[PDB]
């Protein structure tokens, strides 16, 4: 769940 | 400024002097005879705050003074070595080796200048990390972090190599020291850096100019990576979620980087007619593909993401 949080601050265009 | 602990002279002499106290202290050991450190302890100016800069952080601007600390160190009790380093760390800024090492005070370092960072890093870091990792309790570790983060522009320090690999040791030794006063100084330290953590990586014509001296044909980032990694193994997840914005387009970067170097292997690899200069030619690719691949992973895994597959990922 943590690095689902900071995969979603990877997708940031 | 040399003329900041008394000048080029008075160091040069410091460090003779240094050097007669060492070679007495060695001869008498060898001897089997009794030895007292008083004079030697007391020829390096350590307790000295007579100048601006001490005579003991002008001292380590020569060579021969970086040469001499593993020799000095044989003599010196936990309370006069621990001294050391807390000088090191109150004078950080004023030390010239993080001066000549910093891509924003030295953006043309010369090849003399980059063989001095070298011997500082081999040298003084070994002996930095061996006395952390045998002779530091908790208070004493969480004493130098606090002398570095209000003692120097902490951003500044992370510009130079030796600057940034000093943080990584301090941080990664108060990791493996298991609310704290640990996460209360990391929090201090996150401050600093918060919105300048893209710093870290120097400019590219900084990194042309060293590999052009150091017939590099990659500019190793080894050191950023790992930094960058013990960063975020000490954080919480808000400090985690800063620390990957502020880098992202450093992720993509060393991704493409990779991905530019899987092609050209993929498409030498190929070729039916294969020289020793080609098997050559893609050892090399191989070697700095599987290179980035460990560096990136190094900071990745610590967050529990990897990239594999082309693909950054969740692991386990
Ligand atoms: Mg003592």
């Amino acid at each position: 769940s943590g690095s689902n949080e900071l995969l979603s601050i990877l997708h940031r265009k | 400024n040399l003329n900041k602990s008394g000048g080029k002279k008075f160091i040069l002499e410091l460090i003779e002097t240094v050097y007669e106290e060492i070679l007495d202290l060695e001869a008498n050991l060898r001897n089997g005879q009794q030895t007292d450190s008083t004079a030697m302890w007391e020829a390096l100016h350590i307790d000295d705050s007579s100048y601006d800069v001490n005579p003991f952080i002008s001292m380590l601007s020569f060579d021969k003074g970086i040469k001499i600390m593993p020799r000095i160190f044989n003599f010196l009790d936990k309370q006069q070595k621990l001294k050391i380093l807390q000088k090191i760390f109150n004078e950080l800024s004023h030390l010239q080796i993080i001066i000549l090492s910093s891509y924003k005070t030295t953006p043309k370092p010369t090849l003399t200048q980059l063989k001095k960072v070298d011997l500082f890093q081999m040298i003084i870091l070994k002996i930095i990390v061996s006395f952390l990792s045998n002779n530091s309790n908790f208070i004493e570790i969480m004493g130098l972090l606090l002398q570095l983060i209000r003692n120097n522009n902490v951003s500044f320090l992370t510009t130079s190599k030796i600057g940034l690999n000093l943080i990584t040791i301090l941080i990664s030794r108060a990791a493996l020291i298991k609310i704290s006063t640990w996460n209360e100084i990391y929090d201090k330290l996150f401050t600093s850096l918060e919105s300048k953590i893209q710093l870290i990586f120097p400019p590219r014509e900084y990194n042309d100019h060293i590999m052009r001296l150091q017939n590099d044909k990659f500019m190793d980032e080894a050191y950023i990576w790992a930094f960058l990694a013990s960063l975020a193994a000490s954080g919480k997840l808000n400090h985690q979620r800063i620390i990957i914005d502020e880098v992202r387009d450093e992720i993509f970067a060393t991704i493409n980087e990779a991905e530019t170097l899987q092609k050209k292997e993929k498409e030498l690899s190929v070729l039916p007619q294969r020289s020793q200069e080609l098997d050559t030619e893609l050892k090399s690719i191989i070697y700095n593909k599987e290179k980035l691949y460990q560096d990136l992973n190094l900071f990745l895994n610590v967050m529990g993401l990897v990239y594999r597959d082309g693909e950054i990922s969740e692991l386990k």
